[PDB]
Order: C-alpha cells, then structure tokens, then sequence
C-alpha cells in the first residue's frame, strides 16, 4: 500500500497507489490566533484552519515554490499521515513528487525528513511535470504545470527531458487571487486579511473564465449586464463582479497587468520548445499538455491554442491537450507510475539512506 | 490553603525590544532535534546552515542588531554541525560535534571573531557516526560526554585529549538525550527503544533501567533532577505528548503522568535547579510551557505559559549567572527563529525594588569542583557554590 | 578499452563512514598457491587461501 503524497503551494493532494482520486485533498495553509481567548490549540492545519479561519492568521508554508518555513511544513505533513489518511508513514512507502529544477537542497530536506522524522520504511520523489504526462498516456510532449506557487513548462521528447529548455515563470494562482483583490476595490469591495483571501480565491475558482478575445469581451462588458454574475459572502451579504470575471485570468496572458516585464504562458510556452531542438519541436506542438489547478478557467485552452498558432508557423499542427482532471494529474500520474511492476527497484529503503546518505537520492532522480 | 503554596504561579514571559534582538542569521536547516543555541554569560553560539561543512555562529552578547551576512564564523567540521555546549567552567570554550563523525573543541577570542575560525583547540575522534549530543561534566574539569549515532557513550578528557571511558553495549538504539546527575556521578540517557536507562559511567555499570517508559514511537527525552529523579517528556500510543517523573528507586509506575497536547516535534525540556522549574518547549511550537517540580502531589504542576504566534526552531537556555538579578528575572531564553533570534525574559513580579534572596538561593559557580584525574579515581563533589547578590545594581 | 585509449572504471559502493566497511571486504583468495601441479594430478583438491584486506586501508 504505497502512499502518494503531492504538495504543492496552496494545494495538498494525498492518498494510495492504484486509486484514480486523491483521498485527501486540503489546503496547504497554517492558521494561528490571533486574538486572546475568553472562555477557560495554539495552531490549525488543513481543513480545521479554513474552518475557523475568522480568529487565525492563515500563512501559506510554500511560496513560489519555495518552503519558507519547514516547522509548518512538517505539520502539513503530520496532518496528512495521521489526520487526512489516518495511517502510520512507517508502514507504507510513500512516492513524492517535486517541482521541475527542484534545489538539490531542497531534495535533501525533503528525503531527510521523510526518513527521520516519520521513519518511512521506503521513498521515492519523482518530477510532477513527468508524472503528469504519465496521467495523459503520452511518452512525447510539452506540459506547462501553473499551480498556487510557479508557473513551469516541460517539454520531454520520447521519454527524455531537456532541463536547458525549462522555463518557469514567476505568476500562479495566488499572484491571480492578490489580483483579483486589488481589482475588487474599483467595485467598492475590500477584502485585506488572509481570511478574506480565501474567499476571494473561491470566487475566482467559480466565476472566472478565460476570454478568447480580451477586447471584445471589454465591449461587451461595458455595453451589457449578461457578463455580470452574482456570490453570496459567508455573512450572507452578495456582491456581483463584470469584466474582473476574465481581467483576473487575462494576466495569465499579460503579465504586464501585474507590472512584470515576463512574458505571458502562451509565449512561455512558445521559448520553451523554441529553445529545443528542431526536430522535436513537432511532436512538441500538437502534445501541449496542460496541468495545475490554474488551468481550470473555462475557454483557458482555445485561448492557448489561438495564441500559439499565431506564433507557431501556419504549416503548423496546434493542439492543446486539456483533460478534464489535469487538476489532480500530478497525484493521478504518481498512483499510475506507483503501480507499475517496473517501479519496485526505484524505492529507496531507509536503511540504505542510513549507511549511504542523500547521495543516492540526487542519483536514480532527474 | 485555596491557593498551592508557590512564589512562581504568576511568572510572566516578555521578549526584549526589536533592537535588542539578533536577525540576518541563517539558521541550520537540519532534522536534528536539538537546541541549535549555546549560550554563556559572555557569548552567544548558534548553529548556522553552511554550503560547504558545517558552523556555528558565535558572537557577543552586547553586538545585537543585524548581523554582517559575512560575519566571520566558526568553520571547523567537514560537515553540518549537530550541536553545540559551551564549557560551564571556561565561558571562553565550546565543544561541537557534527555529522562527521567528531568532536572539535574551540577557544574564543575575548573581544569575538575577528576572522573565520578554522583550527580548534583539541579534536576528538572516537565515533564512528555522526555525533549529536555532547554534555559536559557539572563538576569534573575537562571531562566531556559525547554520544554519537553509533549507539555508543564516550568520555572525553579535552585537556589531555584522552578518551576516558568507552560505554557501546549499553543501548539497542539511537539514543536520544543524555544528562548528567547533581554531582556527575551518574548521567540518564534516553534511547530509540522507549527505555531510560540510569548509567555509572566509571563503572560502565546500569544503574536502573525503565522500559517502555513513553508508548509512543515519537522522539523522547530525559533529564536529571537536582535531587535525584528523573523527568521524562514522552509520546502516548495515541500520540498525545505526556510528562512524567521517575524515582530511581521505584520505577515500576511514575509519580506523575500529565498529557499536554496532540501536538507533534520533541519536548525539550530546561530544568532549573535553583527553582525547581522545568520549561518545556517543543521543535516547531509557538509556546513555553513551565512547570513547577515539589513533593506535594501530583509532584508536576502547571504554573503558567507564555504564547507566541511564531514557532521556534531552536532553544538556548541563559544560566543564573548572566540573569539580570536586578529586575526580578530568573530565566532568560533566546529563542530561534529561521533568520531571528529573540530574546525572552521570564520575569517574577514582585513589588520590591531590593534583592530577592528567595528568588536567588546559591547557584553553581564556573569553577570546577575536582579534576578529571581526581574524578576518574572515583571522587565526588557538589558544584561550588556563588551568591549573586554581588550582581544586584 | 576503446579504439585508441584505455580508460579505467570505478565501481565503488556510497557509505557515509569513512573507516573500514568488514561486509564490504570479506577474505579473498591472495596469490599463494594453496597445491603444487604433482599433488593436483593425485587428485588433491582444496580452497584458494584467503588473505584479509584490512591492512590496505589506509
Ligand atoms: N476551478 C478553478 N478555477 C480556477 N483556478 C483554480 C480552480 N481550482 C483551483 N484553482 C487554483 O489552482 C491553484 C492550485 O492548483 P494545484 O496545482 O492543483 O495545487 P498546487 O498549485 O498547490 O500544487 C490554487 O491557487 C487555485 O487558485
Ligand atoms: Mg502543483
């Protein structure tokens, strides 16, 4: 019964090899009072946080990809074991999955951890990119993973990856969420706290949607009500939103709205295979694959297919591979590689980092 | 008789002003659970996360603020530093031990490091693992304990960089923390395998022996008492952090046996002999937690806690003889941040302005009582004893 | 051994200690012959002599 654990930087998907969901998804988010309590826990993680998120100081443990406190890090961890899967990580070998260029520090922390602090019996970590073209059923393409934290696009060809060719791109869902926030004010709503940071992400995960064409939608927001939508605030109080419904998205496109000098996904994308060599840069265009739960806007992919077509050449087969469940294709692909028969001699057994060290970890891992 | 008779149940916990602290310190990023802090009435040492070997931060006490990104540092081992203690009876001398496998003593210059430290006084060289617990002798002058991943307890001799005692089949497992007794006559040790075993290390004989003191598979500590028992901070089948004393002449049930939280990270314990509390602080936990150790019952007590909204990743422990007097203080701990180190001042409120003799009973002074070769012969002696009334302003 | 160079290669077994690993390095047969060719042709038979490699640490 091997575990397969997928932290990202807002989202952590957890559950058991050989199962097409993850059993645990919550957020990855640590909550401490903030006020004195009156009436006769100093801190939440996961569920149990957003639920009483009113009187907590919501603090994200990963930013940019990055673990800016492994303390909280650890209880992310501890609440997946014992909380979400309610199982002992001793007895189960756990699969990890770890953003693309991953810092071989970072690994180390990581596989430290897992073998010390929770005794794991084996544990293997493997590129989420790699994993996602595994829950797509393809040995060639290029798939750009936007999540909470970064935003990265991979390209493999025949099961070889092209690390030179990697580009990452600072802007994921949370940049859209603080976006969506300062947007929301020109409507007269405030939103500060990291309370009402949930709320507004929640309205971004339901009303948001990317535009095939961000001109004409601005026409035809500001010459009709059909664009207007309407959500309801855990105090009961509704606000309706306009154009911000697609201008939130539409950073994804230009970054400029949010003053970066980079270059949209789309022209992300475009370098990426551009940096590649030509004779692969084929199967790479018609196997764009789409992953992370910033891909969900509806309409995200005809606008990323039109994109490209302008900037690929016209002799030039486009397609833009868009699963319906890309939100969970990291964890789906780490259960489908998990299972395989070929993976056993992958693990790595806790005695062997015992006598040997993190050495063999940066080694059997790409 | 309403109220449980104690001059400590409304000691209050303050952090020092933003000035008065320490930032722009890197601090070491590794999974062992220890203090990651030393700190003397002159020096404060802090383990620091090094590209290349391992180091540890020393600086003085009064060169608060931000600290130079280049600030020259303590770079001696091949590999990161494990932990760290400062001599009790040379302020000017620290012991280190890292993952590679020894032990470096270093001698600091009085006025700081004016450049990186790279040679130590004395190396040691008997394990054959990475050493991660080191405590020096309370009494004996230049004797060292060291105990390393090996399951082996080594005694030390900096002075003449001797090896005095070799203790291997004494523990199945990793061992978790070692302390040493009031005297240093006999030292505690807790071990991977659940169990707190009481040694005589001149003898390498087991005093007393708990199994299964603590159900849970969580890391465990143990510490000595100043009259002789032993105060053990365990996990329960269910995980739940417990604390518990022991009787060295009757260990078949503890004294005490009190449940804290579910929380995860080890219970570091910091006991004071002086006032018989113990501070329990946890890796990753925003709280201290303080208890009062007496012989009414239930012998645990729980006086107060002093709540943080910032989890710590180390803990080092000011002793007596830096303590402002003055203000009524009686415990000051430096608490560690990933880049910051904050002072916190435990303070008991008192109206008068005077000297509190109460408060401040004679604490062990920084000389040593005997010697290493007096102590091997078998000798026994108290720490002397100082008054710390000279210190009042 | 390539078309025009011989290079060596190096099998070597990750271990964090530094001292000397007595798994690793069992006896192994040294280069003393343990029978002559006349007490072969009897129809003598016995093991190679084993010799130690602890003394090649260095
Ligand atoms: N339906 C949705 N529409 C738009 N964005 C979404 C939706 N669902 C999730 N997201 C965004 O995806 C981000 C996290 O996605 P994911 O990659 O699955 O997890 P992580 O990035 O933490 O690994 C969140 O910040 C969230 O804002
Ligand atoms: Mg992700």
């Amino acid at each position: 019964a091997a575990l397969v654990v997928d932290n990202g930087s807002g989202m952590c998907k957890a559950g058991f090899a050989g199962d097409d969901a993850p059993r645990a998804v919550f957020p990855s988010i640590v909550g401490r009072p903030r006020h004195q309590g009156v009436m006769v826990k100093d801190s939440y993680v996961g569920d149990e946080a957003q639920s009483k998120r009113g009187i907590l100081t919501l603090k994200y443990p990963i930013e940019h990809g990055i673990v800016t406190n492994w303390d909280d890090m650890e209880k992310i961890w501890h609440h997946t074991f014992y909380n979400e899967l309610r199982v002992a990580p001793e007895e189960h070998p756990v699969l990890l999955t770890e953003a693309p260029l991953n810092p071989k520090a970072n690994r180390e922390k990581m596989t430290q951890i897992m073998f010390e602090t929770f005794n794991t019996p084996a544990m293997y970590v493997a590129i989420q990119a790699v994993l996602s073209l595994y829950a797509s059923g393809r040995t060639t393409g290029i798939v750009m993973d936007s999540g909470d934290g970064v935003t990265h696009t991979v390209p493999i060809y025949e099961g070889y990856a092209l690390p030179h060719a990697i580009l990452r791109l600072d802007l994921a869902g949370r940049d859209l969420t603080d976006y969506l926030m300062k947007i929301l004010t020109e409507r007269g709503y405030s939103f500060t706290t990291t309370a009402e940071r949930e709320i507004v992400r929640d309205i971004k995960e339901k009303l948001c949607y990317v535009a095939l064409d961000f001109e004409q939608e601005m026409a035809t927001a500001a010459s009709s009500s059909s664009l207007e939508k309407s959500y309801e605030l855990p105090d009961g109080q509704v606000i309706t939103i306009g154009n911000e419904r697609f201008r939130c998205p539409e950073a994804l496109f230009q970054p400029s709205f949010l003053g970066m000098e980079s270059a949209g996904i789309h022209e992300t994308t475009f370098n990426s295979i551009m940096k590649c060599d030509v004779d692969i840069r084929k199967d790479l265009y018609a196997n764009t694959v789409l992953s992370g739960g910033t891909t969900m806007y509806p309409g995200i992919a005809d606008r990323m297919q039109k994109e490209i077509t302008a900037l690929a050449p016209s002799t030039m087969k486009i397609k833009i591979i868009a699963p319906p469940e890309r939100k969970y294709s990291v964890w789906i692909g780490g259960s489908i590689l998990a299972s395989l028969s070929t993976f056993q001699q992958m693990w790595i057994s806790k005695q062997e980092y015992d006598e040997s060290g993190p050495s063999i970890v940066h080694r059997k891992c790409f | 008789k309403v109220v449980r008779q104690s001059k400590f149940r409304h000691v209050f916990g303050q952090p020092v002003k933003n000035d008065q602290c320490y930032e722009d310190i890197r601090v070491s990023r590794v999974t062992w659970d220890s203090t990651f802090c030393a700190v003397n009435p002159k020096f404060l040492a802090v383990i620091v996360e090094a590209s290349g070997g391992g180091a540890f931060l020393v600086l003085p006490l009064s060169k608060t603020g931000r600290i130079d990104k280049a600030y020259p540092t303590v770079c001696g081992h091949t590999g990161p530093v494990l932990d760290i203690d400062w001599c009790p009876h040379n302020d000017e001398v620290i012991a280190s031990g890292s993952e590679d496998c020894t032990v470096m003593v270093w001698q600091i210059p009085e006025n700081g490091l004016t450049s990186p430290l790279t040679e130590p006084v004395v190396v040691l060289e008997g394990h054959t693992k990475r050493v991660g617990i080191i405590a020096w002798h309370p009494t004996a002058r230049n004797v060292l304990l060291s105990a390393g991943c090996d399951n082996v307890v080594l005694i030390w001799n900096v002075g003449t960089a001797e090896e005095l005692y070799r203790l291997d089949s004494l523990h199945p497992d990793l061992i978790y923390n070692v302390s040493w007794n009031h005297n240093g006559s006999l030292f505690c040790s807790a071990c991977k395998d659940k169990s707190v075993r009481i040694i005589d290390p001149r003898r390498g004989t087991l005093v007393a022996e708990r199994e299964k003191a603590h159900e849970g598979a969580r890391p465990m500590r143990a510490i000595f008492l100043a009259d002789g028992k032993v105060f053990t901070t365990g996990f329960s089948r269910m995980s739940e952090r417990q604390l518990a004393l022991w009787d060295p002449e009757n260990l078949e049930e503890p004294m005490a046996l009190q449940e804290l939280d579910s929380s995860n990270g080890a219970l570091l314990p910091f006991y004071d002999p002086d006032t018989s509390v113990v501070y329990v602080c946890g890796k990753g936990d925003s709280s201290i937690r303080y208890f009062e150790i007496t012989e009414e019952p239930p012998y645990i007590h729980f006086l107060n806690t002093f709540t943080s909204k910032e989890p710590q990743r180390g803990m080092g422990s000011m002793p007596k003889r830096g303590l402002e007097v003055s203000k009524c203080e009686i415990a000051r701990f430096y608490k560690l941040h990933e880049r910051k180190c904050e002072p916190i001042v435990m303070t008991v409120p008192r109206k008068s302005d005077l000297f509190q003799d109460d408060l401040y009973p004679d604490t062990a002074g920084p000389e040593a009582a005997l010697e290493a070769e007096e102590w091997v012969s078998g000798r026994d002696a108290d720490p002397i004893l100082i008054s710390l009334r000279e210190a009042y302003v």
